[PDB]
């Protein structure tokens, strides 16, 4: 086993972006999360419960307006989208809790 | 009436930014702000200071000629 091991050290979590402008490419991607907490956390299971309810999103899904997520609904109506997928990453004791999508360049300020 | 998304063409270019929550609002605010202050003032002097100056001058003498035109010596 032997001497010089190191437990990890926690992760500070900073509010901040990242934009990555890139023209040339047909379309936007963007991630956006705020700090979840680790792998250990009980309040994981009703944050993923949360993540549900919002849910994810594709262009070839069946049902546009009919789907029970608000945010799929009006992406799919409103034609605001090509994907979303909602997301909560865990680490120990930290994590990222939130959503990525791709769409058009005129459709990112109604996604957010 | 010009939009975001409709401007023009950038590319390859990465901004980095921080939350203002995570930040100072006055970082470094005499220690770094008064150097820049008296980079700014050498940089405008010599363009800003000379026709004002000469203002001065042309009302300092103008001021003293009128006040001393108002007075006799001989009759």
């Amino acid at each position: 086993d032997e001497d010089a091991v190191p437990t990890l050290s926690p992760c500070r979590f900073t509010g901040s972006q990242i934009c990555h402008r890139e023209d040339g490419l047909p379309l936007a991607h963007v991630a956006i999360a705020v700090e979840g907490p680790g792998w250990a956390h009980p309040d994981n299971v009703a944050l993923q419960v949360a993540n549900a309810i919002i849910g994810h999103y594709d262009c070839t899904y069946g049902g546009g307006a009919h789907l029970s997520s608000p945010l799929a609904s009006i992406a799919a109506t409103n034609k605001l989208c090509q994907s979303f997928q909602t997301f909560n990453i865990c680490y120990a004791d930290t994590g990222l809790l939130g959503a990525h999508f791709v769409c058009d360049h005129m459709s990112i300020d109604d996604m957010m | 009436g010009r939009q975001f998304g409709h401007l023009t063409r950038v590319r390859h270019v990465i901004t980095y930014s921080l939350s203002p929550f995570e930040q100072r609002a006055f970082p470094h605010y005499f220690s770094k702000g008064i150097p820049n202050v008296l980079r700014r003032t050498r940089a405008c002097i010599l363009r800003v200071a000379p026709p004002f100056v000469a203002f001065y001058l042309v009302y300092t003498w103008g001021t003293q000629e009128f006040e001393k035109s108002k007075r006799k010596n001989p009759a």
